[PDB]
């Protein structure tokens, strides 16, 4: 791996790969650091290993070549097996802050969170735990928040120590958040697991390594099954996985908000600064063209007020045809005062009548009112002028506007199940997603196989001769090209593409209900097995193979799955027709 | 939901590719003589008061697929015309994951249309389309080089004269079309599975109202048939099937109505209004069976002619039913007329 | 009335034409040699101004590259306008803020001072937001206990593992001395390539051990640390020495 | 065109290990529906080959559980590792000729459940389907009834779209008497708007087994945060479709009603409040606690479970059978959630500008909303469950205008009040029942309170400033400046919550013109941050947590000093500075403290950057004997002194011994000649 | 030399001596870098007597690249011929024709010291044939044929030889 496919803290010691190696991959390093004045090494580098290759010889009749191997360590072999200690190295108090940059301080609000039913931020004890008493001024998980409980909060804003802590998430550049990219790190080498363990346990007769002899303090909140066991498996340790941690970063704004949008359509945002709208001159100004709204308010410009801004976006690539029925009366009254009506129907239309939770379809109505009564207030202005050394005749103006707006939504009818709104949180659709494997060509050999277990030799698999592969029959996998479907090469007879082991299967035949679109393959292709039990196979010097009962001999065919860990792939069934 | 559709082998066919039709619901039967009327009706080209045009348009599927037509009639005498299509149904742009093969599917359909003016009222005329789809270009086991069929089509036009109604003398349009009538297709190129051609019998009629002499508003009404045999809704479940498939082209288009009523008939209405001769405001509703087919529109359009072009732009407000392709478009077609103006009676 | 100058502008392009492919992998059949399609393309960039009739009004861009515009008004000298194609529908209000980018009709109605505007049509935009505090945009994230970072970060060595808790006491102050000066980092090759410009073509057999180094560490058992089955004669330092090839 | 390695997966290596899963389908001329791993036949009568002949073709479907291997040859344990899968075909005597229609590893996403809620009990999850699975012996799988087919369009053709179930498929020694087994994934959905949760099962007795009776299965939906401690089962005693060997039971049958799920959501909340005054050590807590109440349901709570946070999903199979071994086939299917609230919003928007002649531009806002007012596009789960109460304040002066034109000054003065009063429909603990049903659920007044007030969210903020004070024209060329934001909050998480930010800059910037200066720069900004947070405890609403403190008082300033000595000088220098105010500790708060405390002060360092840039272009040209070199010079150098937090400044040893490891220090430098020497000589 | 690195082994012990034999270089490093590239090695722009502008480049560069893990160098090539040509007929009325010839060859060997087993590791032989002759029927109406050949070619075994040709007319009309 290069300098620039992974980081490494240096003074800790992890490695911080750029690519996810999760697909049983090997990692191997080896490094060289220095306690102070002594220096270590526990690999064996390009520079200082055994060289590559080394020839013994002066012709290519003669030679010997020997390749060398380069001892080193091992994160993570080919096998996953949770036991084993190259698992721990793995490092699983990296948290990474979904689409992040470089999250400057004072961007970034980081906060753990307890949610059994809700979010709340301290832990409670349960029915008479009463957690360990007389902790000590680090651990003491008696009513502490939980950026405290988790040692992850101790620092003032300066990044001194403080009595209980800022109360904020500390952010150190090197120890606790990787800067450049996300990756809060908590400072323990397991913190919902461990760091919990040792701060609600009781006494002695608590471990860590057995979770039977647990306080029913720390049963409760110590998730040891995501540290001691996959991501995919402690899907069903489910009633600890709640520790969630909100948080806030935000983007540069160097230039101005960029709101997310490309090409706005004009007049479209709306910028409500503290929930009074701005004007679109006057306090900000958008591009129009790159988003970036720019608050040109110098009071409301440094406040740290959400200033939020609605954009209507014009940009969707694959959407639901919405309508827009409306209108809206607008009567003048005399003159400064009108009234509005403002009626509105926006209705979805969803693409199929099984409308999915979350790909939903509205049917809302809105009907308002208005006001707008606008005026001059000439005393007003001579109470202006009549005062220091005030002079302007400027008119002034008390507008007066208001609203009602009532809203009423529904679902539209298309998406009804029997008269209803039904949204299908789950339509078993999804569900039974498949992976190929009938590629003719992706197949090859096999090595002979044992069958009962490691120690039997039916099929002669642990013989280390030649007498290997004496029983190999001759099976040869394929699939019958079109050729001789469609255009008959000289030689095979009508009747030889109709003898039910060669026929051109159509879909028509496995799924009769399936609409195959048109102009697509209507031909389902196969991976057809032709196996000879009689004719010798591929290598084998089997002397006899004349006595051999052929129901002793086998035909293999061996692939390599693309994606390993069935586990967090969930792979289930082996179908086949 | 539709029970029982009818799997009209090459679909591409069917679907408008102009603006001046599928601005106007699809019917371009019973519609004044122009550059776009070979896929609807090619006899009234003999009609046409110019001497020889050709158009481009183009309907972008906004899901870069496209469908573009391109024409061109020429009037011989005052009393004949020749005309050829060119229909291409593409998936622009293509990719095989270091030169890549490049491989566009596409759906090509040339045309070539004699339009004959047999009486004074009404012409007609003979076409005949080379169709060839090459939608599965693909690799290992899934062979391309799909093959296409040929197909005729017998087309009535019957313009009239004129009237001189009560108020507005306006004039009689009428029209049947016999569409594509070829030997049944056969993608994967067996013999033993074949799927039928789109046979359509489009009839529909219509009237102008005419103010000014120059001033008109059309309304018209098309009546589509398609005719292939509808498929039967498990020992018997599969020998009706099988049944249904035996069954040869020229057989099926006479069979055609053995349903299982039979108002699955597609009708369209729509209406001209255009201005001077040179602006035109098409309105129109399409209409087929919830059932049989499932799709139906209220199709706006309009139309503009500068010096000897014409810019026809439709969108295609889509009624009740499922998802259609083209319901967020514009059918952007534009034309192009050569001299010889001719008098048009 | 009359003066239509509806005067369109841009260009128009067609590009009917072959395109022959072929590959010879064997494995094809004998039947994909040689796909010969046909090709067209398209490329309209036009666009309509002009004003018919002294009271329409055309305006229209359509481009064969989404936003192709059609706008079609109308001002008589009872009906005020009616546009079709790219309304708008202001309608100013911080409450019933309409869509201001939509296809399809747009009427008005001026029955003395009762003006009644009414719109028909798609809308064609989705209204997302943003919530930018002072710099910009907000934007919140929610993860779990459980949904930490995948095998992406990785311990040097049982050493630095036990040692990271216990380094951190006092976080800003790191309670070691170690100092990784240099790393190497071997990853399987399965993408058989080779290559000069990415820094360079150094790929060598490897041997990978578990137990290569790991002394001893003085809390954790030894079956935790080393995974050779009998420990027996085999470290050769104390029990807390750092991770070295000589532990 | 690949040579023939012997490496299948091109890992460069070959990995000679022996851990397998054997899998055995059988090759007979039997092979009904049950046995092997059957679970189709599909069989064809009259296919029509090119010979025009006829076949008589099966399509025996077989669906291996990869979880259940026959054998395991060597050290395996479980699927976390898989490659290689080997299928080799034994036991024949003469030619074999097998065909794969389709063979595919097919992964679920739905994980069966593993623990109690490991006797030989083959749980199998398939998805039943209507375009395979349309001939299955057993039953046929036929839609269930109102479920239509989802037509589709691909390229210009209807496309029926696909149905499928699940298969929740029990076997080997069977349920005992309520050993159940579970499917699991896991979601976000929110089931708050809508008010059924409803979905149809099926049940079906296994080929060659014994017929289940009409009772000994159920619906067993635990759904909510988890799985054993906070969750919502549905329940439901199924009853068998009763086969006699049509194979294609009508889907009136299929799909029968009485197995069909209803459980109107409004009952869910009263069997909640019913049970939270029912205690987690009680009989009424059946075994598991689940506490069930004792239309056709059982349901069952454990523990205060929500909406919105209905993660975890599990739908399964359990068995009430007094004495039997239970095997059954259970089909799930629809999942749907029944109708909504189509109750509507409504909103109160009323502001009021005003104007002073250029003076004062006081506005004033306010807007009441009610629960369920959003906008058109606002969808079912994100419209508005809040009551909420804005209103705002602005009140831009113009100070300057007060005084003469001549020596004017620009003392803007905003000032802008303003807040928030929100009340949720929902309270925010136990989150799916409603404000109101649990203010009328008690006497407890005292309790009553802390509800109501634990949910009224609250805000405020005011904001003074003074930017861009000045006096327009060592002359009188300032430019100052003043803002202060307070806020305070009161939301169900944190009791009481306070924000000052109290920045004072104040800028110089002379700009000199005609040895001395070209350019005077200067300017500092005092900035007081301060945050105070009091979570509340939610059981009682007395005291609540310690309050945290946070502090940022900060003062900072900056230089510039560009000089131009010569023609042949142009150096700048630009120091800056940022140090800190530390009056409100040792590491022990002061919760005495006060933002308007010493307030010019000057605190002690925290960093400090010099900078200087000089560029000289080389007068060489005066000497007339090299007039032919452009040549320059640049120095930037720079310098960066930081602070290094008390953690190191005194670090105490575990001896007690307390050091100082110090603060760091930077430089930099950028020579930097660019030189010509165009030959003229 | 992308990274050289200070030896720690190179310090003062009685050690100077690595594991096969050596004598611990002060300065290890690793990929040691030689480029060499003729960008234009010659350029030859032609234009002729009437109008028959000319521009053939011959392109061509080395990327020597021995590592020092495994003591094994790699050697890449240029050869990026190039022939670009340009006519115009004359009031047939005016047709503007280009070609544009190219051919790109490369190879990465692989070279190993200790003996004999430089191997081939890469390679591409594309050469392709763009060639386009355009007439004017108006001020508005313009034509032009193109026609872009292309053919890959098999360097190592993985390949598969393309060959693709582009044709036919493109009109263009411009308002």
């Amino acid at each position: 791996l290069t300098t620039n496919e992974y980081t490494f803290n240096p003074q800790l010691g992890y490695i911080s790969l750029q690519q996810r190696l999760a697909n049983d991959e090997i990692l191997a390093v080896a490094f060289e650091y220095t306690v102070g004045g002594k220096v270590y090494q526990v690999g064996e580098f390009g520079s200082d290993g055994v060289d590559a290759t080394v020839v013994t010889g002066n012709n290519s009749s003669n030679q010997a070549i020997i390749t060398q191997s380069l001892v080193l360590k091992m994160l993570k072999s080919n096998l996953t097996n949770v036991k084993n200690p190259v698992w721990n190295l793995m490092m699983k108090n990296v948290y990474q802050i979904p689409q992040a940059y470089q999250i400057k301080q004072d961007d970034f609000r980081l906060n753990i969170l307890y949610t059994d039913p809700s979010p709340i931020n301290y832990i409670t004890p349960v029915q008479g735990s009463s957690f360990p008493p007389n902790p000590a001024p680090d651990s003491k998980v008696e009513q502490t928040p939980l950026l405290n409980v988790f040692n992850l909060d101790r620092l003032n804003y300066n990044n001194d120590p403080q009595a209980g802590g800022d109360g904020f998430f500390d952010y150190i550049p090197g120890v606790t958040v990787d800067v450049q990219n996300g990756r809060v790190i908590f400072t323990t080498k397991e913190p919902f697991g461990e760091l919990i363990f040792n701060k609600l346990q009781t006494g002695a007769g608590e471990s860590y390594n057995d979770p039977t002899t647990y306080n029913a303090n720390q049963q409760k909140y110590v998730f040891r099954n995501m540290y001691r066991n996959t991501q995919a498996g402690a899907l069903q340790d489910s009633d600890k996985n709640k520790f969630l941690l909100r948080g806030k970063y935000k983007s540069s704004g160097s230039n101005g908000i960029p709101i997310g949008a490309f090409n706005v359509p004009q007049g479209s945002v709306v910028v409500t600064a503290a929930g009074r709208v701005l004007v679109e001159g006057i306090d900000y100004s958008v591009d129009y063209q790159l988003g970036r709204v720019q608050i040109l308010d110098p009071s409301l410009q440094a406040s740290n007020t959400p200033i939020e801004v609605s954009l209507e976006n014009n940009s969707i690539f694959g959407q639901q045809t919405r309508r827009f029925m409306g209108f809206n009366i607008e009567h003048k009254i005399s003159d400064k005062f009108v009234i509005g009506g403002t009626y509105l129907k926006m209705t979805e239309r969803p693409f199929t009548q099984k409308s999915t939770y979350g790909q939903e379809s509205v049917n809302n109505t809105i009907f308002g009112f208005n006001g707008n009564y606008s005026t001059e207030v000439p005393f007003l202005t001579r109470l202006a002028n009549k005062l220091p050394n005030i002079d302007t005749d400027v008119p002034s103006n008390l507008s007066i506007r208001g609203e009602v707006a009532f809203l009423r939504p529904d679902a539209p009818k298309a998406s009804d199940f029997q008269g209803e709104a039904t949204i299908y949180v789950d339509d078993f659709e999804g569900s039974q997603s498949t992976i190929d494997m009938r590629s003719a060509y992706a197949w090859s050999l096999a090595s002979t196989p044992f069958i009962t277990s490691i120690n039997d030799n039916t099929f002669n698999a642990n013989s280390n001769t030649l007498e290997y592969g004496f029983k190999r029959a001759k099976l040869s996998w394929y699939t019958i090209d079109p050729v001789f479907y469609s255009s008959k090469p000289s030689g095979i007879s009508n009747d030889d593409l109709s003898l039910n082991t060669t026929r051109r299967i159509y879909s028509r035949e496995l799924y009769p209900n399936t609409d195959i679109a048109q102009g697509q393959i209507q031909v389902v292709n196969t991976l057809d097995l032709t196996y000879y039990p009689g004719e010798r196979g591929p290598y084998n010097n089997n002397p006899s193979f004349g006595a051999s009962n052929p129901s002793a001999n086998f035909g293999g065919i061996m692939r390599a799955l693309n994606s390993t860990n069935f586990e967090q792939g969930n792979v289930e069934y082996i179908q086949f027709w | 939901d539709i029970e029982r559709p009818i799997t009209t082998g090459v679909p591409f066919l069917l679907v408008a590719a102009d603006a001046r039709a599928a601005g106007l619901g699809d019917q371009g039967v019973a519609t004044s003589s122009d550059v776009f009327s070979q896929q609807w009706n090619p006899a009234k080209y003999a009609f046409a008061e110019d001497a020889q045009g050709l158009s481009i348009s183009y309907t972008p599927y906004l899901t870069d697929i496209s469908l573009g037509q391109v024409t061109y009639y020429n009037k011989i005498n005052d009393r004949s015309a020749f005309a050829g299509s060119f229909r291409y149904f593409g998936f622009g742009g293509i990719e095989l994951r270091e030169p890549t093969r490049e491989v566009n599917p596409n759906e090509f359909a040339l045309d070539g249309s004699y339009s004959l003016k047999l009486s004074e009222t009404f012409s007609m005329a003979v076409a005949a389309r080379y169709i060839r789809s090459n939608l599965k270009v693909a690799t290992e086991e899934i062979d391309a080089s799909a093959a296409g069929s040929f197909a005729v089509d017998v087309a009535g036009f019957y313009q009239s004269e004129e009237i001189a109604y009560s108020d507005f003398n306006g004039r009689w349009r009428a029209g049947f079309n016999i569409q594509n009538l070829g030997p049944k297709i056969s993608y994967d190129h067996d013999d033993l599975s074949a799927n039928f051609l789109p046979a359509n019998l489009r009839v529909g009629g219509g009237f102008d109202f005419i103010f000014d002499d120059y001033n008109k508003l059309g309304v018209s009404l098309e009546l589509t048939k398609l005719l292939v045999p509808t498929p039967p809704g498990s020992q018997a479940d599969e020998a009706n099937y099988k049944k249904y498939k035996d069954i040869g082209w020229v057989s099926g288009i006479f069979k055609s109505f053995g349903d299982a009523e039979l108002k699955e008939i597609t009708y369209s209405a729509a209406a001209e209004y255009m201005y001077q001769d040179a602006f035109a405001m098409r309105l129109g509703y399409y209409h087929e069976s919830p059932m049989k087919g499932a799709k139906q529109f209220f199709s706006l359009g309009a139309g503009f002619k500068y010096s000897m072009i014409k810019v026809d732009v439709s969108y295609l407000f889509s009624a009740s039913k499922v998802k259609n392709p083209l319901e967020n478009t514009l059918r952007f077609s534009l034309t192009f007329n050569f001299g010889d103006k001719y008098e048009t009676y | 009335s009359n003066t239509i100058d509806v005067k369109p502008t841009g260009s128009v392009e067609m590009d009917l034409g072959v395109r022959y492919t072929k590959q010879d992998n064997p494995a094809f059949s004998p039947r994909n040699r040689s796909s010969l399609t046909f090709d067209f393309d398209q490329r309209i960039s036009m666009s309509l101004m002009g004003k018919i009739g002294t009271r329409l009004e055309v305006n229209a861009n359509y481009d064969t590259q989404f936003q192709n515009l059609f706008k079609l008004a109308y001002t008589p000298s009872i009906i005020q306008k009616v546009e079709v194609g790219n309304v708008s529908m202001p309608l100013n209000s911080t409450l019933i803020r309409g869509a201001q980018s939509l296809f399809g009709v747009k009427t008005q109605l001026q029955f003395g001072r009762t003006t009644i505007t009414g719109v028909f049509s798609e809308q064609k935009s989705q209204t997302k937001s943003v919530v930018a505090e002072n710099g910009g945009t907000v934007q919140n994230f929610d993860l779990y206990a459980l949904d930490y970072d995948n095998d992406r970060h990785f311990f040097l060595s049982q050493y630095f593992r036990n040692k990271y808790d216990v380094s951190l006491k006092n976080y800003p102050f790191i309670d070691s001395r170690v100092q990784i000066t240099r790393l190497e980092v071997w990853v399987t090759n399965k993408q058989n390539r080779v290559t000069t410009t990415g820094g360079g073509n150094n790929l060598r057999n490897i041997i990978a051990l578990q137990d290569l180094g790991e002394a001893q560490v003085s809390g954790v058992p030894d079956n935790e640390v080393v995974v050779i089955s009998s420990t027996a004669g085999f470290f050769n330092n104390p029990i807390d020495s750092p991770t070295s090839n000589t532990n | 065109t690949l040579p023939d390695v012997e490496d299948i997966n091109r890992d460069n290596t070959m990995s000679t290990i022996n851990a397998y899963y054997e899998y055995s389908i059988d090759v007979k001329p039997g092979m009904q529906v049950g046995e092997n791993y059957i679970t189709d036949i599909r069989e064809v009568t009259n296919v029509d080959l090119p010979n025009g002949g006829t076949t008589n073709a099966r399509w025996i479907q077989f669906k291996i559980p990869v979880s259940q291997p026959q054998n395991t040859i060597g050290n395996i344990t479980d699927f976390r590792s898989i490659r290689f899968m080997r299928m080799f075909m034994t036991g024949f005597n003469s030619q074999m000729t097998v065909r794969f229609g389709a063979l595919d590893l097919v992964r679920g996403e739905w994980r069966r459940y593993t623990g109690t809620l490991d006797d030989g009990v083959e749980f199998d999850v398939a998805a039943v389907n209507i375009q395979e699975n349309g001939t299955k012996c057993p039953v046929n799988y036929v839609m269930p009834p109102g479920v239509q087919r989802e037509q589709l369009y691909n390229n210009n053709t209807v496309i029926n779209q696909n149905e499928q179930a699940l298969a929740v498929r029990i076997g080997g020694a069977g349920l005992q008497y309520q050993d159940s087994r579970a499917v699991f994934k896991n979601v976000s959905v929110d089931m708050r708007q809508y008010k059924k949760l409803k979905m149809f099962l099926h049940a079906e007795s296994l080929p060659n087994q014994p017929t289940l009776e009409d009772d000994e299965m159920v619906g067993f939906i635990r759904f909510g945060n988890d799985f054993t401690q906070n969750f919502y089962q549905v329940e439901i005693p199924l009853k068998v479709t009763k086969t006699g060997g049509s194979c294609s039971i009508s889907p009136d049958l299929v799909w029968m009603d009485d197995n069909s799920i209803d459980l109107a959501l409004d009952l869910l909340t009263r069997m909640k409040i019913k049970a939270m005054s029912i205690d987690i050590n009680s009989s009424k807590r059946d075994v598991n606690g689940i506490y069930y109440p004792d239309g056709k349901l059982t349901l069952g709570i454990k523990g205060n479970p929500n909406f919105g946070l209905v993660r975890n999903l599990m739908v399964g199979v359990k068995s009430r059978a007094d004495h039997k071994d239970i095997k059954g086939e259970v089909w799930f299917n629809e999942l749907r959630l029944a109708d909504l609230e189509n109750k509507g919003g409504m909103a109160a928007i009323l502001n009021v500008d005003t104007n002073m002649a250029d003076f004062a531009t006081v506005s004033a806002t306010g807007r009441k909303s009610t629960i369920g007012f959003g906008s058109l596009e606002q969808g079912a789960n994100e419209r508005d469950r809040e009551d909420v109460q804005q209103y705002n304040i602005v009140t831009n002066l113009n100070l300057g205008k007060l005084l003469p034109k001549k020596w004017g000054i620009n003392l803007p003065f905003n000032y802008a009040i303003g807040e928030e009063v929100i009340t949720p429909e929902y309270d925010p603990f136990n989150q799916d029942i409603k404000l109101d049903q649990l203010i009328r659920e008690t006497t407890d007044q005292a309790e009553k309170d802390n509800i109501r007030t634990r949910a009224i969210d609250y805000t405020k903020r005011k904001s003074i400033n003074f930017i861009g004070v000045r006096k327009d024209r060592d002359i009188e060329n300032f430019t100052f400046s003043q803002s202060y934001n307070q806020v305070e909050r009161h939301d169900y998480e944190v009791a009481d919550y306070e924000d000052e930010q109290s920045n004072s800059a104040v800028n110089y910037a002379y700009t000199f013109q005609p040895y001395l200066p070209s350019n005077i720069s200067f300017n500092t900004n005092i900035l007081r941050q301060s945050n105070r947070q009091q979570f509340r405890e939610v059981e009682v609403e007395g005291i609540g947590l310690d309050p945290l403190y946070r502090r940022n008082f900060a003062f900072n300033y900056q230089y510039g000093f560009g000089f131009n000595l010569t023609k042949s000088l142009k150096l700048n220098y630009s120091a800056t500075s940022n140090n800190i105010v530390r009056n409100f500790l040792d590491n022990s708060p002061k919760e005495d403290f006060n933002i308007w405390d010493d307030y010019l002060d000057i605190g002690t360092p925290n960093q400090h950057a010099q900078q200087l840039v000089l560029n000289y272009d080389i007068p060489i040209n005066k000497i007339p004997i090299f007039g032919f070199v452009k040549a320059s010079y640049s120095y930037t150098a720079d310098y960066m002194w930081q602070r290094s937090s008390t953690a190191f400044s005194e670090y105490e040893d575990p001896n007690g011994t307390v050091y100082d490891l110090g603060n760091t220090i930077q430089n930099s430098n950028s020579n930097t000649l660019t030189t010509t020497l165009n030959m003229n000589t | 030399i992308n990274q050289f690195r200070s030896n720690f082994d190179y310090n003062s012990s009685p050690k100077v001596q690595d594991v096969n034999t050596n004598f611990y270089n002060e300065i290890i490093m690793s990929n040691v870098n030689l480029v060499e590239q003729f960008s234009p090695l010659i350029r030859m722009d032609f234009e002729l007597k009437s109008s028959l502008r000319v521009l053939s480049e011959i392109k061509k560069d080395r990327a020597l690249s021995m590592s020092f893990d495994n003591n094994l160098l790699t050697e890449v090539k240029g050869m990026e011929y190039i022939i670009g040509l340009g006519y115009r007929f004359k009031d047939v009325s005016d047709i503007n024709i280009k070609a544009d010839f190219s051919l790109r060859n490369n190879e990465t060997l692989v070279r190993y010291l200790d003996y004999d087993n430089n191997q081939l590791a890469a390679g591409q032989n594309i050469w392709s044939l763009k060639l386009t002759a355009d007439y004017s029927f108006s001020k508005n109406l313009t034509a032009i044929f193109y026609y872009d050949h292309s053919f890959s070619k098999a360097v190592i075994s993985t390949s598969f030889p393309l060959t693709n040709i582009r044709s036919g007319f493109t009109l263009r009309y411009n308002f």
